[PDB]
C-alpha cells in the first residue's frame, strides 16, 4: 500500500524575444531606424 | 525501373540463410507499389505501410537495416536511433519527431497519388514507445511523443508513400496501439539458421581466407557446420575469429618483452584442431544443449555381464522402431521397473540416445531442489510444451516417487503433481506429430495402488546378478583381481547365490581396493558376505 | 617497456595469458596479414568474482600497459542527471574522440 | 575416480560423544574447504529457509577441488517427535535428493 516516486523535472527555452521584446524589435526597427 | 534495381545479389551482400523471410516480405509488401495503377484502382485497395521485425539476439536485423538502405532505388533511407529524440527545452522533442515526415507530406501534396516511396527505420523502436499506462512520473514526454507519432503514421490527413520498419529485441516492450491492425501489420519473426543457411553462413565468413590461400585442406567446412548446433550468425562469427585468434598467438612468442616471430610466422595455416579447441573452450551457445546430462548419467559405461542387459535394449529398439512407423498409435509409453541399485537410468538414457530424434530432453529432480508443488507443476508442463513443438521427441521422466514426494510414514505425497502426471501420459500431441514417453521406478507396489500403471502401456523388468557364475564374469570384465586371486574367490563363490546390485558392486571393489595387497581378497569376501543379504 | 614482473600481479598467469592471446593480438602481428585474414576486433571484457581477489588492479595495470592516450574512467552510476534526456547526452559523449579519429585517418 | 563421492553415519546411544568424533576426523584430513551445518544457526527458521540455507552450504562446496562437509544431529534438522509422528516432508526430500548428486566433472 506504499510506493516512494521520484520526480524528473525540464527546463525551459527562456526567449527574450518572444513577446514584450518583439514589440521592442519594431520599436527599434519601426522607430528608431525609421 | 520501378524501384528494384537489376541485381538481386543477396549473396555479396552478407545477408545469409534468410531467403522464406524475405520473399514472403517481398510478397506481401512492395507487391501493390509495383504494378500498373489502373489495375489497383480496378480493384481499389490501399498499401500497406508498416513491417515490425523481432527475433533473438543476434540474428541479422541491423544488418538488413543498412543492407535494404542500399537495396532500393528510392530517394534515400533516413535512420535515426531511438533513444535520440528526447530533449531536455520544453517542446523539443515533438518538433523533432515531427521534422521527420515533412519531405514525405509535401512531395504526396505535389504530387498525389504518384512519386516514390520514403522508408524509415526505427531501431530500437521499443526505447521511446513504451505502454502509455502509468509510467510514475511527471512530465509526460514518453506518452505525448507516442501520441504524437500514432496521430502522425495515421490521422485525419492520408499519406501513402511512407514505411515504416521498426526493429526490437523483444516485443513484449510495445505499446498496444502500434500492432494493432491499420498501424503496423504483417509482423515476421527471425530465428535462428537451421542446417543450409548455418553453411551458407559459414562460407560467407569464410570466403576471405580461402581466397588468399589461408586455410589448410585438412579444415572441411561442412564437418562444422554438421557439428556446431543452435548457433546464432553471431555465435558463428565468433567462432572463426576465436579459431583465427589461437592461431594468430600460437605464431607468437612474449613471456618477458612482447616480441613477434617474423620470418617463422611468415607462412601461417589454421588447422582442423585450432577449431576443435575454440569450439570447445571458447565458444558456448546461448539457447544450451543436454551435453552435461548425457556425461553424467553414463558414468562409467555400459558393460555386458550377460544375457538380461542385451533384452532390455532389444526390446527399448522395438519401441523406438514402433513409434516412427505408425500412424494408430501417436503416443507410447513404457515403464522400467526393478529393485535399488540396479542401473535403470543408466539404461533408460541409452535407450534414448541410440534413436536419433531430432529432440530429446530428461527431466529429473536434481533441478527442482526445494520447490514446491506448484513450480514442479509449471516445469513439468513447459517441458512437456516445449517437447510439443516438433515431429518427434522423446521426453524421459526418472525416479517417479521421488517428484511426488512419496514417504511410507502414513503414507503422505503430493495431489497435484500426481494428478498433471496422470493427465499428461494422455493428452495425444497435436496432428502429425509423435511421442514416446519413458519412466522410471522402483516401488512398483505403491505405483499400482495409486492406479498409474495402468496407463502405461508396458513394463520391463531390470534384474540384477543372481548367480555366481554372472558375478565372475563380471568381475573379469571390469579386470580388478586377476589370477590367483579370481581363482580363490571363485573358489568361495561355489555357485551360490549372490544378490548383489551393479552399482553396490563397484562400490564393494573399490572400498575393498584400499589396503594392503594381502588382505584385498579377505575384505572383499567379508563385505559381500555380510552385506550379501538375501532375496 | 613493459614486463609482466613489475606489475605485481602474481597469482593469475593462465587468466592474464588467456586475456592477451584472445584481445591483444591481432594487434601485434604484422599489418598485412591481419588485413587479408579479413577479421574485425573484438570489443569488449568482462570480470566477475568475489570482493577482492584483484579486479580493479588488472584494470589499473592494462590501463596502464598501452601507449596511447589515457584511460577514462566512470566510478559506479556517474551518468544520471535530473533534465529529461541529459544521461543519454552523457553516455553519448564518452565515444567522442574515438569517432573522430575513425573518421579522419581510417585504419 | 570411479567412486568421486561417498557418505558415512555415525550412530549410538545419546550422549556418547558423537558430535566432537565427526570434528576431529574432518579436521585430520586437511581438506581445503572444510565447514559444519549445524542445527543452532537456523533457530526459528521455518521450512523454506532451512532448505536455502542447506541448497546455499552445499553450493559453496562444488567449488572447490576436494571437501568435507558434517551434518550433525539428523534428528533435529528434519523435526521429529515421537507423538504423532509429525515432520517437515521438504527438508527430509531436499537431503534425500542432495546425498546423491555427484559434483561437476573431476571434483
Ligand atoms: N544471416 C546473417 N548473415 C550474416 N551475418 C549474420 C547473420 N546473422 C547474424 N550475423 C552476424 O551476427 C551479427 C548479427 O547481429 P547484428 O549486428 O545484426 O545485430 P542485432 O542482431 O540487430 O542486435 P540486437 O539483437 O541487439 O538488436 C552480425 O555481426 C553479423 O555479422
Ligand atoms: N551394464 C550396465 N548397466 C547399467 N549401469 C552400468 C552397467 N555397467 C556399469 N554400470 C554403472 O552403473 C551405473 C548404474 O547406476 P546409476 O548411477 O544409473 O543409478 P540407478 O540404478 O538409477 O540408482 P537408483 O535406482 O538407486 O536411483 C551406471 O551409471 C554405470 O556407472
Ligand atoms: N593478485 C594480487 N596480487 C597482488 N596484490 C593483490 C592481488 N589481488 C589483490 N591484491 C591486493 O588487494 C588490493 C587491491 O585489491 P582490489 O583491486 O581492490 O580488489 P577488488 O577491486 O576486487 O576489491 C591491493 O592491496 C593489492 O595489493
Ligand atoms: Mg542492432
Ligand atoms: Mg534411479
Ligand atoms: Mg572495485
Ligand atoms: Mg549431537
Amino acid at each position: 500500500i506504499i510506493m516512494d516516486s521520484s520526480i524528473s523535472k525540464q527546463a525551459l527555452s527562456e526567449i527574450e524575444t518572444r513577446h514584450s521584446e518583439i514589440i521592442k524589435l519594431e520599436n527599434s526597427i519601426r522607430e528608431l531606424h525609421d | 525501373q520501378s524501384i528494384i534495381n537489376p541485381d538481386w545479389n543477396f549473396e555479396k551482400m552478407g545477408i545469409g540463410g534468410l531467403d522464406k523471410e524475405f520473399s514472403d516480405i517481398f510478397r506481401r509488401a512492395f507487391a501493390s507499389r509495383v504494378f500498373p495503377p489502373e489495375i489497383v484502382e480496378q480493384m481499389g485497395c490501399k498499401h500497406v505501410k508498416g513491417i515490425l521485425l523481432y527475433g533473438p539476439p543476434g540474428c541479422g536485423k541491423t544488418l538488413l537495416a543498412r543492407q535494404i538502405g542500399k537495396m532500393l532505388n528510392a530517394r534515400e533511407p533516413k535512420v535515426v536511433n531511438g533513444p535520440e529524440i528526447l530533449n531536455k527545452y520544453v517542446g523539443e522533442s515533438e518538433a523533432n519527431i515531427r521534422k521527420l515526415f515533412a519531405d514525405a507530406e509535401e512531395e504526396q501534396r505535389r504530387l498525389g497519388a504518384n512519386s516514390g516511396l520514403h522508408i524509415i527505420i526505427f531501431d530500437e523502436i521499443d526505447a521511446i514507445c513504451k505502454q502509455r499506462g502509468s509510467m510514475a512520473g511527471s512530465t509526460g514526454v514518453h506518452d505525448t511523443v507516442v501520441n504524437q507519432l500514432l496521430s502522425k503514421i495515421d490521422g485525419v490527413e492520408q499519406l501513402n508513400n511512407i514505411l515504416v520498419i521498426g526493429m526490437t529485441n523483444r516485443p513484449d516492450l510495445i505499446d498496444e496501439a502500434l500492432l494493432r491492425p491499420g498501424r503496423l501489420e504483417v509482423k515476421m519473426e527471425i530465428g535462428l539458421p537451421d542446417e543450409k543457411g548455418r553453411l551458407q553462413i559459414l562460407h560467407i565468413h569464410t570466403a576471405r581466407m580461402r581466397g588468399h590461400q589461408l586455410l589448410s585442406a585438412d579444415v572441411d567446412i561442412k564437418e562444422l557446420a554438421v557439428e556446431t548446433k543452435n548457433f546464432s550468425g553471431a555465435e558463428l562469427e565468433g567462432l572463426v575469429r576465436a579459431a583465427q585468434s589461437t592461431a594468430m598467438n600460437r605464431h607468437i612468442k612474449a613471456s618477458t618483452k612482447v616480441e613477434v616471430d617474423m620470418e617463422k610466422a611468415e607462412s601461417l595455416q589454421v588447422t582442423r584442431g585450432d577449431f576443435l579447441a575454440s569450439l570447445e573452450n571458447d565458444i558456448k551457445p546461448a539457447f544450451g544443449t543436454n551435453q552435461e546430462d548425457y556425461a553424467s548419467y553414463i558414468m562409467n559405461g555400459i558393460i555386458k555381464w550377460g544375457d538380461p542387459v542385451t533384452r532390455v535394449l532389444d526390446d527399448g529398439e522395438l519401441l523406438v522402431q514402433q513409434t516412427k512407423n505408425s500412424d494408430r498409435t501417436p503416443l507410447v509409453s513404457v515403464l522400467l521397473e526393478g529393485p535399488p541399485h540396479s542401473g535403470k537410468t543408466a539404461l533408460a538414457a541409452k535407450i534414448a540416445e541410440e534413436s536419433n530424434f531430432p529432440f530429446i530432453k530428461i527431466c529429473s529432480p536434481d533441478k527442482m531442489i526445494g520447490f514446491s508443488e506448484t513450480a514442479k507443476c509449471q516445469a513439468m508442463k513447459k517441458i512437456f510444451d516445449d517437447a510439443y513443438k516438433s515431429q518427434l521427441s522423446c521426453v524421459v521422466v526418472d525416479d517417479i516417487e521421488r517428484l511426488l514426494d512419496y514417504v511410507p510414514i502414513g503414507p503422505r505425497f503430493s495431489n497435484l503433481v500426481l494428478q498433471a502426471l496422470l493427465v499428461l501420459l494422455k493428452k495425444a500431441p497435436p496432428q502429425g506429430r509423435k511421442l514416446l514417453i519413458i519412466g522410471t521406478t522402483s516401488r512398483k507396489d505403491v505405483l499400482q495402488e495409486m492406479e498409474m500403471l495402468n496407463a502405461f502401456s508396458t513394463t520391463i523388468h531390470v534384474p540384477n546378478i543372481a548367480t555366481g557364475e554372472q558375478l565372475l564374469e563380471a568381475l573379469e570384465l571390469l579386470g580388478n583381481f586377476k589370477d590367483k586371486e579370481r581363482t580363490t574367490i571363485a573358489q568361495q563363490v561355489k555357485g551360490k547365490k549372490v544378490w548383489i546390485g551393479i552399482k553396490k558392486l563397484l562400490m564393494l571393489i573399490e572400498m575393498s581396493l584400499q589396503m594392503d595387497p594381502e588382505y584385498r581378497v579377505r575384505k572383499f569376501l567379508a563385505l559381500l558376505r555380510e552385506e550379501g543379504a538375501s532375496p
